[PDB]
């Protein structure tokens, strides 16, 4: 019953606005059996200490991944009002929250790279009236609404995605831009831990 | 279905600026980008630049980048490119057209264009020249007559007859470089009105640059 | 970046022929991601076919497009005279947006013996500058007519200048405006001047004749 962090070491990890989860909810975890695999660069964390994630029990344990280039570690975290943690990924305030961005090695086997790093740079809607605009702000998680017209990666320095709701609702087009960085050439990644507690119970814990 | 109305040629000095205003009569930029699309006088259309006011997003081309800066006022929704830092080989007429979005940024509804004249030579005022209508011509059919325009420096200068109304033989000839920088059009108009050939008395002549307006009356000689 | 080849260029075609017009681009673009545009004589160019095989809302269906990978052809089904124009293939599909070089058509109807006037100079700019005389040549097909200036009977050198419009979008006619300024003192002894045509239209040369 170990914690299965077996589907993360496969394919091309998705970009930041796409992020795939991993809830676990009923196991045991050994975290430094994942992070010696990586090249940890900088582990972040807020509501608990950057060590104390690593042995105690919880109720679930979530975790998303996601190719994310060192250049712009600055806009990933409750600081930054750019577009990262505004259209693309945010993390629920809330519950505790670890934050690791980390890099693939050589030696290791099946990381495979993504092209480019891109994210959802503006995400509006145009409203059905004359000309009134409103941006699309992302909730806990959320996938950033904007997801339907964004393909999985972005083209070009700087594109325009545009859909129209059907009429009612809503009539306003669900606008969306996407911007990419350049590549990189070993793989950075960016992985959020969201850990909750529990009522009166505790599964996931340090498998020790 | 938004007509794209644009500027007027200016005519700038080899290192100087301009403004091409596009205007997006309706009041509605939509979810609609701006293209510009360069066009130099007898050549090939080209790209220059998007941007989507709705995002306040712009993009340009390799060549054109550190020189032109496109923008738009999405409230009074009106786009501008401002090509400073321009040579002398950018005298092109320029369009501003209607994006798509990402797979579908074919220009749809185009501007009437604003031909930008660039080298430090002069503006000359549009010379209207004699008429003289032939006497003894065709035995009703076309009693031919024209208005010339000599002697002007920078193009354009539109002349239509009866500020517009008669736009059934006005034939107009593309302006032919002279011995100076200047060069000639000719406007000519068929009447079937045979005797005093009268009605034409406006060979209104519009010149955007100098904004030099000549009026004259046509006399059978 | 994309450099791509277009049809033969100008093409003359009689009313009611097909026409084809090719677009082979230099390197591989998306079998549906070229758009052919049509511009006419003076004006801005107007969207035909989008996607190489989507037609513009409210284009009629002579313009069929096809093609895919490397060649795109656009075919005219029926040609009429409203036709004659510049027609570019964008490729949309690589970045930038490369146009095409342009081909030209020219709807080949009739040939229209012309009509030779002269506009001799008035006392309006015979008070002041240069003056010029000129010769107007009004419906005529198709580009291959000649003028030369003849002055008081005696022919004249390369001092003329002659500019032809574009043929009408109905008409399909060439009209031209061959100019000869002159230094305005020199209208003493010359007592005529005159144009000479030569023309597929109208057996002879059609010369003319001032004197006033």
């Amino acid at each position: 019953v170990e914690c299965d962090f077996s589907p993360l070491l496969s394919g091309t990890p998705p970009q930041v606005y796409n992020f795939k989860r991993l809830v676990f909810t009923n196991c045991n975890y050994n975290l430094t059996k994942l992070l010696s695999l990586f090249s940890v660069n900088d582990f972040t964390c807020s509501q608990i200490s950057p060590a104390a994630i690593a042995s105690n029990c919880y109720s679930s344990l979530i975790l998303d991944y996601f190719s994310y280039p060192l250049s712009m570690k600055s806009d990933l975290s409750v600081s930054s009002a750019g577009p990262i943690s505004q259209f693309n990924y945010k993390q629920s305030f809330s519950n505790p929250t670890c934050l690791i961005l980390a890099t693939v090695p050589h030696n290791l086997t099946t990381i495979t790279k993504p092209l480019k790093y891109s994210y959802i740079n503006k995400c509006s809607r145009l409203l059905s009236d004359d000309r009134t605009e409103v941006p699309q702000l992302v909730n806990a998680n959320q996938y950033s609404p904007c997801v339907s017209t964004v393909p999985s990666t972005v083209w070009e320095d700087g594109d325009y995605y545009r859909k129209q709701l059907s009429p009612l609702e809503g009539g306003g087009w669900l606008v969306a831009s996407g911007s990419t960085v350049a590549m990189t050439e070993q793989l950075q990644m960016g992985f959020g831990i969201t850990v909750q507690y529990g009522t009166d119970t505790n599964s996931v814990c340090p498998k020790a | 279905q938004v007509q794209l109305v644009q500027s007027g040629a200016e005519v700038k000095k080899p290192g100087s600026s301009v403004k091409v205003s596009c205007k997006a009569s309706g009041g509605t930029f939509s979810s609609y980008g701006i293209t510009w699309v360069r066009q130099a006088p007898g050549q090939g259309l080209e790209w220059m630049g998007r941007i989507i006011p709705i995002l306040g997003i712009s993009r340009s081309v390799q060549k054109f980048q550190g020189r032109i800066t496109i923008t738009a006022d999405k409230s009074t929704s009106t786009a501008y490119m401002d090509l400073s830092g321009l040579t002398s080989d950018d005298t092109a007429v320029y369009y501003c057209a209607r994006e798509g979005g990402s797979g579908y940024d074919f220009f749809d509804y185009w501007g009437q264009g604003t031909l930008v004249t660039v080298s430090s030579a002069s503006t000359k005022g549009p010379s209207v020249f004699p008429l003289a209508p032939s006497s003894k011509s065709t035995s009703g059919g076309t009693a031919a007559l024209g208005c010339l325009v000599k002697d002007y420096f920078p193009e354009p200068v539109t002349v239509s007859w009866n500020s517009g109304a008669l736009t059934s033989g006005v034939h107009t000839f593309p302006a032919v470089l002279q011995s100076s920088g200047l060069y000639s059009l000719s406007s000519v108009v068929t009447v079937p009105s045979s005797s005093l050939g009268t009605q034409t008395y406006i060979c209104n002549v519009n010149h955007k640059p100098s904004n030099t307006k000549v009026d004259k009356r046509v006399e059978p000689k | 970046e994309i450099v791509l080849t277009q049809s033969p260029g100008t093409l003359s075609l009689s009313p009611g022929e097909r026409a084809t017009l090719s677009c082979r681009a230099s390197q591989s673009v998306s079998s549906s991601y070229l758009a052919w545009y049509q511009q006419r004589p003076g004006q801005a160019p107007r969207l035909l076919i989008y996607g190489a095989s989507s037609r513009a809302t409210g284009i009629p269906d002579r313009f069929s497009g096809s093609g895919s990978g490397t060649d795109f052809t656009l075919t005219i089904g029926r040609l009429e005279p409203e036709d004659s124009a510049v027609y570019y293939c964008q490729q949309y599909g690589s970045s930038p947006w490369t146009f095409g070089q342009g081909t030209k058509v020219e709807i080949k109807r009739t040939v229209a013996a012309p009509s030779v006037f002269i506009f001799p100079p008035s006392d309006e700019q015979l008070k002041s500058g240069t003056a010029s005389v000129v010769c107007l040549l009004n419906n005529f097909y198709p580009r291959e007519a000649k003028v030369q200036w003849k002055v008081d009977n005696a022919l004249q050198s390369g001092n003329s200048q002659e500019s032809v419009t574009e043929q009408d979008s109905k008409d399909s006619t060439y009209s031209l405006s061959s100019t000869l300024t002159l230094s305005k003192a020199d209208y003493e002894k010359h007592k005529v001047y005159a144009c000479e045509v030569t023309h597929q239209g109208l057996s002879s040369p059609v010369t003319k004749s001032f004197n006033r």
